[PDB]
RNA sequence: AAAUGGAUGACGCUUAAGCCCCAUGUGCGUGAUUGCCCAUUAUUCCUUUGGUGAGGGCGGCUAUAUGGUGAGAAAGUGUAGCCCUCCCGAUGUAGACGUGGCGUGGGGGUGAGGACGAAGCCGAUGGCGCGAGCCUCGGAUGGACCCGCCUCUAG
C-alpha cells in the first residue's frame, strides 16, 4: 500500500533491519563490526554507530551493497534514533552538538546491549575484527 | 583454435573449483594493481595526497562462469587488460555484497 | 543463409522520373502526381 | 552560442584505408585503391590482411559532418557573409579561407564577435572574454 | 533408474481390408532406449515375419512393464548378433542383476565389449529369471554359497568434488594449492 | 645470481638483511613422470614458484629394457652435417625431467621462457632446502593411485644410470648422509613435542570451563 | 509479460484460478483419495461379472 | 475453446479405460497436424530436395511451419527426410509458438501479432478474430486450416539450447532427422 | 627387408590420455525431459546502404521582444538526403550498368581573394568523408598571381 512518492517507501533487503549487527566490507573501517540504527528518510543509505568506545566506529551513512548483514540482532525498541536526521551530514575536529549526539546514542545503545542475555559475549563479539586469511572461502560460510 | 578475443578475460580464484562456487561471485568487482614509472593523477589527489604514487589500478567485474571448475568471465570495463598482467594476481572484492 | 533460387527472376525494372528537360512537362508531371495520391481515381494514376 | 550537442557521437572505425603493401616503396602514396589481382590475398579476405571500405562502414546520419564542438563548417570570405550564418548561429559555425589577408582579417573578426558568430580559426581570446 | 534399455510390450495389426477382415493381434516384447525406438523394432519383425508393412498397420498400445522387487537373481539371456564373416551366431549367457532390463542392458555391453557387435545387428530372444542349482557358468555360480565374504583391495578412493586438492602436505591432510 | 657490489650498498642503504620468495617444494618419489610434468607446466603457467627434489625417484610404467631401448632410440637423432648444432640428449634425470616440462610449454615466446625459468630442480634433497619447510605431493600422480600393483615399472635413476649418467653413486652417498643427519635430529627434539602435548592436555583443567564446553561441542577436546 | 498476455486473450485470469486451485493442498489430497475409490470400486466390479 | 479441450480429453481417457478394464483394446485416430523444422544448411542440395523445402517454406535452417498429414503431404516429407525434423505438437507448444514467435502477412511486409485487431483486419472471415481462434485452427484440424497458416510468416527460431545428438543419422540410429512423434515437443521447447 | 636424423602434430600415456559400448548441473538405483568449449551460422538489439519497397505530415491564426524552451518543415529519382515510422536483401573472377560521385589543362557566365603576401614546396597540423579526396594550422619557405559555383571542351 506504500507509494513511491511516500518517504516510508524504501527497497532493501530484508537482512538489514535496525538492530543488526554488520560487517563493513569498504572504507577506513573495513573488517569491522557496527550496529545498523535507522534508514534515512527517502531510499537512501542507512546510518550505521557501532558503539564507539567499542569498534571505534562513529555516527557514519554507508551504502547497503558494503556491509554483510549477520543474524546477530540487538533489540532497539529503547533507542530512540529520533535525533538522527539527514541535516546533520548535509553540513560541511568534532563539533560539540556532534559529540553531545554520539554520546547520548552510544549511552542508550550500550545499554540495550547489555540487556541482552549475552550482553558480554556480544561487547566482545563487536570488539573483533573480521579477515581473510589464506585458505579460506567465503562463499561456503552462513554469517 | 582459431585465435583470441582480448575483450573477455579468464580468471581462476582460489578455493572455489566448482560452477556453484563461483555463481556466488557473479557481480563482484575485481581490479588488477600495477605500477608505472611517474606520479600521475589518482582519486583524492588534492584531499589526500599520502596516495600519490607510482601505483595504478585497472577495473572490471565478474559476468558469468567459465567452465565447471570455478573460472569465471571478467569485463573489464570499456577496454581490454594489458597482456603484461597474464600470470600476475588479481584481487577479487566482496562487494557488492547480496547477503 | 536464405535460399534466394528464383528472388532475382521476379523484380521489374520500373522508373519513378523523367529522362526529358522540358520543364512544361515537369509541372505537369507535379500536377498529376499530387491528383494520384490524393484521389480514388484509376484515370488519374494511369496519367501520371 | 551554445551549439546543439549530440548526446554521444560513435564512429565505426578511426584509422584509415591504407594502400596495400604502401610502406614498402616510397613512391607508393597512401591514398586507397582497390586491389584488382587474381591472386591478391586483400581482395581474397585472408584473415590477418588488411580491410577494405565498403557501404557497411556508413556515419549515422544524425551526427554526419559535425565537429567536436558541435558544429558544421561553412566558409567564409568577406564581411557580408557573416549574415547568412546570423539567423541559424546554433549550427553553423564559419572558416576564413587561408588566402584571405591580415589586413581583411581584421574587419572580419571584430564584426563576428559583434554578431555572435563562431568562427573556428578566428581569435582565441576574443570567444573567451565575455560579454 | 540405471539401466538404458527399458522393458517394451508393443501390441499391434494389420488394417482391416475387404480381403482379411478382423486381422490377426500380435503381442511384441523389446527392450529399446525410448518407445520411438521401440515402435521401430516391433514394425521390422511384424515385415520380416508376416509381411506386413507400418504403412498398412495400427499400433495399438506401447506401455512398459513393471518388474518385481529388488533382489539379487540369475538372468538366462539367449541372444543372437550377425557379422559378415560368421553370419548368425545364437548363444545363451548368464548375468547377476536385479530386473530384467539390467541383465539385458549388461548383455549388450557385454557383446560390444567381447565381439564389437553394435545395438542394430543384435537381436534378443528371451530373458528369464532361472534358480540356483541350474546355473551352468562357474563365474557365476560362485557368488551363490551362503558366508560368502571377500575383502576389498587396490582401492582407488577419491574425495568428493567439493574438497578436492591438487597439492598436499606429506605428511598431514592440509592443502597447499586448491 | 651472486649479489653485486651495487645491489649490497643498496641493502645496506635501506637496511634489509634477508627476503625468500614464495616457493612450493614438491617431494616427486614415486610419481609418475608424465602426469607429474603435466601438472607441474600448468601450475608454472599460472605464476607460481615450484622446486622439486628426488628426481631419481621418478617411475615411468613399462620394463627397464623398454625404457632403455627408447632413450637410446631418442639418442641417435643428432644432425648429420654438424651434430654441435643437433639435438642435445640430457643424461640427469634432473635434466630429463626439465625437457619432459619444457616440451609441454610454449617455449618460444618469452611468456614460456619466463615459466621455464620458475623450475628448479634436484638430485636428492640438497642442503639448501632442508630446512625451508614441509615437502608436498601431487595425489594424481602418485604410483599406488595410478599403476595396477601387478605391472612392471621403471625407476628414473636407474635407467639413467646405464645410458650415461655418472654420478648415480654420489647421490647415493649424500642420500645416506642426510637420513643419517634428520634422523638423529628428529629423535632429538621429540622431549619438546612430547612437552607440548602434554601441556595442552594440562589444559582443559585452568582453563575456563565454558570455553571447554565450546571445544567439545565442536569436536575438539 | 502480463499485460500482453492479458490483452491477446482475456480468460487468462481464470484460467490461471483454475491452476491454483489445482495446486491447492486440501483439494489435491482429497482429489487424490477420491480417485483411488473410484478405480477400485470399478475394479472390483467388473470382475464380479 | 478451454471447456472444449478439457472436454475432448476426459472423454477420451474414458473410453481408454473402458476397453482396459474389459481386456479390450482402444485404437486411437492417426495424427493429422505435423509440426516440421529444417536443420540443415543450404550446401549442395540436389534440385527435387531444393523444389520441395520451397514449396514447404523452408528456406533458412530453424524456419517452422505447420502442415496436414494426408497422403500427398506424407510422400513430400519422405523425399526430403534427411533435412527436417518432424513429430506431433502439443497444445502448449501451438500456443507457445504463436505468443511468442507469431507474425502476419500483411500487404507483403511482416509484421508482429500485438492485439486482436490486427488479427481481425488480416482475416476478413468472421471465425478468425483473435489469437486463441488461430490456436484453435491449427491444433484442431479445423475448417481453415490453410487459410489461417498461409496468412502466418514461417516461424524464425532459435537454435536448440541444450545442444543436438547428430545432425546426420536418423532419431532411431541416435541422430536428429526423420519423425520422432511426440518427442518432438521437447526439441522445440529448448528450441523456443 | 633401404638408402640425411624424425615423427598417432610433439611431449607423453598402461586403476590409459588405447579399443567397443553407456551416462550427465547442484544430490547418478529419492531432483524425468540443457555437464562444458570454440564460427563471417541461428535468435535478438544498434547503425549503414539498395529496394518490384509499405504507410503517414506538408491550406503553417494559441500565446509569447531583448537584457516555459529554441530551431527546422522543399509536393520531393539522385545531397549536408523535406521530415517521421515499418519490412525485405547486402560476399564474388570475366563482364554489364548507375552515381546533384572525386581529381587535371583550357572556353563562356557569375562571385570573390592577393605585397597586412598568389602559385609552388615542407609536416608527430588537426578536422570532415565508407572512399576517390576536401579544408584549416604552422613554415625561424617563397616573391606574383589565383580560386568557389553552373555549363562547354580535351594530348
Ligand atoms: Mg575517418
Ligand atoms: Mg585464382
Ligand atoms: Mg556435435
Ligand atoms: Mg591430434
Ligand atoms: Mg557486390
Ligand atoms: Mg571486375
Ligand atoms: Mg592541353
Ligand atoms: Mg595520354
Amino acid at each position: 500500500k506504500v507509494s513511491r512518492k511516500s518517504p516510508e517507501y524504501s527497497t532493501v533487503r530484508k537482512s538489514c533491519k535496525p538492530g543488526t549487527i554488520a560487517i563493513i566490507l569498504a572504507g577506513r573501517f573495513r573488517g569491522r563490526r557496527a550496529v545498523i540504527l535507522k534508514q534515512l528518510p527517502k531510499n537512501g543509505p542507512l546510518v550505521i554507530s557501532g558503539p564507539m568506545k567499542y569498534s571505534g566506529v562513529p555516527i557514519r551513512r554507508i551504502d547497503s551493497r558494503y556491509i554483510i548483514a549477520t543474524s546477530t540482532r540487538v533489540d532497539l525498541t529503547g533507542v530512540d534514533t529520533s535525533a538522527i536526521t539527514p541535516e546533520i551530514f548535509k553540513r560541511e575536529t568534532v563539533s560539540d552538538e556532534r559529540a553531545q549526539l554520539q554520546n547520548a546514542i552510544d549511552t542508550a545503545l550500550i545499554q540495550a546491549i547489555k540487556k541482552d542475555p549475552l550482553g558480554k559475549e556480544m561487547a566482545g563479539y563487536l570488539h573483533s575484527v573480521f579477515t581473510i586469511k589464506p585458505g579460506d572461502a567465503p562463499h561456503r560460510l552462513k554469517w | 583454435l582459431h585465435g583470441q578475443n582480448k575483450n573477455t578475460a579468464l580468471v581462476r580464484i582460489e578455493n572455489v573449483n566448482t560452477t556453484e562456487d563461483a555463481k556466488w561471485y557473479v557481480g563482484k568487482r575485481v581490479c588488477y594493481v600495477y605500477h608505472g614509472y611517474k606520479i600521475k593523477r589518482c582519486v583524492r589527489w588534492s584531499k589526500a595526497p599520502a596516495r600519490r604514487s607510482n601505483t595504478r589500478a585497472i577495473w572490471g567485474r565478474i559476468t558469468r562462469p567459465h567452465g565447471t571448475s570455478g573460472t569465471v568471465r571478467v569485463k573489464f570495463n570499456g577496454s581490454s587488460v594489458p597482456a603484461s598482467a597474464i600470470g600476475r594476481r588479481i584481487r577479487v572484492y566482496l562487494y557488492p555484497s547480496r547477503i | 543463409g536464405v535460399d534466394l533460387t528464383g528472388v532475382q527472376k521476379k523484380k521489374r525494372v520500373v522508373r519513378h522520373h523523367t529522362y526529358s528537360t522540358n520543364p512544361y512537362i515537369k509541372l505537369l508531371i507535379k500536377l498529376y502526381k499530387f491528383l494520384g495520391k490524393r484521389t480514388n481515381s484509376p484515370f488519374n494514376k494511369l496519367i501520371h | 552560442v551554445k551549439p546543439f550537442v549530440p548526446r554521444n557521437i560513435v564512429k565505426k572505425r578511426t584509422k584509415k584505408f591504407t594502400r596495400h603493401r604502401c610502406e614498402l616503396f616510397p613512391q607508393l602514396s597512401s591514398s586507397w585503391r582497390k586491389p584488382r589481382g587474381e591472386d591478391s590475398p586483400v581482395r581474397r579476405r585472408y584473415k590477418g590482411q588488411k580491410a577494405m571500405p565498403n557501404k557497411g562502414y556508413g556515419s549515422d546520419r544524425r551526427t554526419k559532418y559535425i565537429t567536436p564542438s558541435g558544429f558544421k563548417n561553412f566558409p567564409v570570405n568577406n564581411v557580408q557573409d557573416l549574415y547568412m550564418l546570423l539567423m541559424q548561429n546554433r549550427k553553423y559555425a564559419g572558416v576564413i579561407s587561408h588566402t584571405v589577408g591580415a589586413k581583411a582579417r581584421k574587419a572580419i573578426v571584430r564584426k563576428a564577435h559583434e554578431l555572435d558568430v563562431r568562427l573556428i580559426n578566428g581569435n582565441a581570446k576574443l570567444r573567451r572574454v565575455d560579454v | 533408474v540405471r539401466p538404458h534399455l527399458r522393458h517394451y510390450c508393443v501390441v499391434g495389426r494389420e488394417t482391416p481390408s475387404e480381403k482379411n477382415p478382423q486381422p490377426t493381434v500380435y503381442k511384441f516384447e523389446v527392450f529399446a532406449p525410448n518407445f520411438v525406438v521401440a515402435k521401430s523394432r516391433f514394425w521390422r519383425m511384424m515385415r520380416e515375419k508376416n509381411k506386413v508393412k507400418s504403412t498398412h498397420g495400427d499400433v495399438l498400445s506401447c506401455k512398459v512393464v513393471k518388474d518385481r522387487k529388488l533382489a539379487a537373481r540369475n538372468y538366462s539371456v539367449d541372444i543372437a548378433y550377425y557379422s559378415q564373416r560368421c553370419g548368425y551366431t545364437h548363444m545363451v549367457k548368464e548375468f547377476r542383476d536385479v530386473c530384467k532390463a539390467g541383465a539385458v542392458s549388461q548383455a549388450y555391453n557385454d557383446l560390444a565389449s567381447r565381439h564389437r557387435a553394435r545395438y542394430h545387428n543384435i537381436e534378443v530372444l528371451g530373458v528369464k529369471s532361472i534358480p540356483n542349482h541350474e546355473v551352468r557358468r562357474l563365474n557365476v555360480a560362485q557368488f551363490h554359497p551362503h558366508n560368502l565374504s571377500f575383502p576389498l583391495l587396490q582401492r582407488r578412493v577419491k574425495a568428493p568434488r567439493k574438497d578436492r586438492v591438487i597439492f598436499v602436505k606429506k605428511n598431514s591432510k592440509r592443502a597447499v594449492v586448491a | 645470481v651472486l649479489p653485486s657490489r651495487r645491489s649490497l650498498n643498496r641493502s645496506s642503504r635501506k637496511g634489509f638483511k634477508k627476503h625468500r620468495p614464495d616457493i612450493i617444494v614438491i617431494d616427486l618419489k614415486d610419481h609418475v613422470l608424465g602426469r607429474a610434468a603435466a601438472i607441474v607446466a600448468k601450475q608454472l603457467l599460472l605464476g607460481k614458484k615450484i622446486t622439486v627434489v628426488r628426481c631419481e625417484k621418478l617411475t615411468i610404467a613399462g620394463s627397464e629394457i623398454r625404457n632403455k631401448i627408447k632413450y637410446l632410440q631418442f639418442l641417435r637423432k643428432r644432425k648429420l652435417s654438424n651434430p654441435k648444432l643437433g639435438p642435445f640428449h640430457h643424461r640427469s634425470p634432473s635434466d630429463v625431467f626439465i625437457r619432459t616440462v619444457r616440451s609441454m610449454l610454449p617455449r618460444y615466446t618469452k611468456r614460456g621462457q619466463r615459466a621455464l625459468r620458475q623450475l628448479v630442480a634436484y638430485e636428492g634433497v640438497p642442503v639448501n632446502v632442508v630446512r625451508t619447510g614441509g615437502r608436498v605431493v601431487i595425489p594424481k600422480a602418485q604410483r599406488h593411485n595410478c599403476y595396477r600393483n601387478e605391472r612392471r615399472f621403471t625407476v628414473l635413476g636407474n635407467m639413467c644410470k646405464h645410458v650415461g649418467w655418472k654420478y648415480s653413486d654420489v647421490v647415493e652417498k649424500l642420500e645416506a648422509a642426510r637420513i643419517e643427519k634428520s634422523g638423529r635430529h628428529h629423535k632429538k627434539m621429540e622431549k619438546v613435542r612430547v612437552a607440548w602435548k602434554n601441556a595442552r592436555k594440562e589444559a582443559l583443567k585452568k582453563m575456563p570451563q565454558k570455553n571447554v564446553e565450546v571445544l567439545k561441542k565442536f569436536g575438539l577436546a | 509479460n502480463r499485460r500482453l498476455r492479458l490483452r491477446l486473450n482475456p480468460f487468462q485470469k481464470k484460467e490461471k484460478a483454475m491452476a491454483k486451485g489445482m495446486q491447492n493442498k486440501k483439494n489435491r489430497e482429497a482429489r487424490h483419495a477420491a480417485k483411488v475409490v473410484r478405480l477400485a470400486k470399478a475394479r472390483k466390479n467388473v470382475a464380479k461379472a | 475453446y478451454s471447456r472444449e479441450y478439457r472436454s475432448t480429453e476426459k472423454k477420451l481417457a474414458g473410453l481408454r479405460r473402458n476397453a482396459r478394464q474389459h481386456g479390450n483394446y482402444y485404437l486411437e485416430a492417426k495424427p493429422k497436424v505435423a509440426v516440421v523444422t529444417r536443420i540443415r544448411g543450404i550446401a549442395k542440395v540436389p534440385p527435387k530436395q531444393r523444389k520441395i523445402l520451397q514449396l514447404l517454406r523452408l528456406r533458412q535452417i530453424f524456419n517452422t511451419v505447420f502442415v496436414r498429414l494426408n497422403k500427398p503431404m506424407e510422400n513430400m516429407l519422405r523425399a526430403v527426410e534427411p533435412y527436417i525434423a518432424y513429430g506431433y505438437p502439443s497444445l502448449s507448444t501451438v500456443r507457445a509458438m504463436v505468443y511468442k514467435r507469431g507474425h502476419l502477412k500483411i500487404n507483403g511486409q511482416r509484421v508482429k501479432i500485438t492485439d486482436n485487431q490486427m488479427i481481425k483486419d488480416k482475416y476478413h472471415n468472421d471465425d478468425i478474430v483473435c489469437a486463441e481462434d488461430i490456436v484453435n485452427q491449427i491444433y484442431a484440424c479445423g475448417k481453415h486450416f490453410r487459410t489461417v497458416t498461409n496468412g502466418l510468416w514461417p516461424f524464425k527460431l532459435a537454435p536448440p539450447a541444450g545442444g543436438m545428438r547428430q545432425k546426420r543419422r536418423h532419431f532411431v540410429e541416435g541422430g536428429d532427422y526423420g519423425n520422432r512423434d511426440t518427442l518432438i515437443n521437447r526439441f522445440l521447447a529448448r528450441m523456443i
